[PDB]
């Protein structure tokens, strides 16, 4: 009864390399700018992933730029939480397989609370112990869980679509789950998941911002892209011009 | 431009 398990277990991006020098002395700007780096190159295949996501391409043009300005960083958060729990069970933060941030790097990062916050959502996979196809259904979803406040162009479209892809989650857990009792309970879990998130992509936003605006006396190089996204709507996000779209 | 392109392909 799942009809999107197989599409989103092919269209799954590969991992991606930092290519940071692991020999050099940590630094504040050679860790944000590593970090940079790897989220440039993370966004050219979530926007390669996002495209290939069915019905996602036809939404208007402009939507579909919306929508992955709005989500790249809850996905890419999201993501990374993920790669943590699979490979060191949620005791470092697994950035690339080459960029771990064990908790030096986390002091040395200068964003050491954020990156506990992010730490705590990794272990919040390793309490429920997401399945990697609720982690897929629930990757998806978070494309579709920001709007403007004055919302899309096509926005019944839009509103069809993330309902389908919610029914899909569920669809998943009542495939996988025991009784139709404990299969709401995991629903109602996994939306409450999704739903903290938010918090979270707002203070790293908040960051985000904070670095971009110094990013000359701090010596931290956004890459092209990463830097036309944020300060295409990284702003709008401050200034209270988006509505978060709850799960639960 | 750049994310436009992307999403042109
Ligand atoms: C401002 C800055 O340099 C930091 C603050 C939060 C950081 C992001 C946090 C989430 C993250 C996870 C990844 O796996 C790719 C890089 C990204 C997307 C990071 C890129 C650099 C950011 C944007």
């Amino acid at each position: 009864i799942p009809i999107f398990l197989s599409v989103l277990q092919s269209i799954e991006p590969e991992v991606v390399y930092a290519g940071y020098d692991n020999t050099q002395p940590d630094t504040s700007a050679s860790l944000l700018t590593s970090l940079n780096e790897l989220g440039e190159r993370q966004l050219v295949r979530v926007v390669k992933w996002a495209k290939a996501l069915p019905g996602f391409r036809n939404l208007h043009v402009d939507d579909q730029m919306t929508l992955i300005q709005y989500s790249w960083m809850g996905v890419m958060v999201f993501a990374m939480g993920w790669r943590s729990y699979k490979n060191v069970n949620s005791r470092m933060l697994y950035f690339a397989p080459d960029l771990v941030f064990n908790e030096q790097r986390m002091q040395k990062s200068t964003m050491y609370n954020l990156c506990v916050r992010m730490r705590h959502l990794s272990q919040e996979f390793v309490w429920l112990q997401v399945t990697q196809e609720e982690f897929l259904c629930m990757k998806a979803l978070l494309l579709f869980s920001i709007i403007p406040v004055e919302g899309l162009k096509n926005q019944k479209y839009f509103d069809e679509l993330r309902m389908n892809y919610i029914k899909e989650l569920d669809r998943v857990i009542s495939f996988q789950g025991k009784n139709p009792t404990s299969s709401s309970q995991r629903f109602y879990q996994l939306t409450k998941l999704l739903d903290s998130l938010q918090p979270i992509v707002r203070k790293l936003h908040q960051f985000t911002f904070d670095l971009f605006v110094q990013s000359q006396s701090l010596s931290v190089e956004f890459p092209e892209m990463m830097s036309e996204i944020i300060s295409a709507q990284v702003p709008k996000i401050l200034a209270g011009m988006v509505k978060p779209l709850l799960f639960h | 431009a750049l994310l436009r392109y992307l999403l042109d392909k």
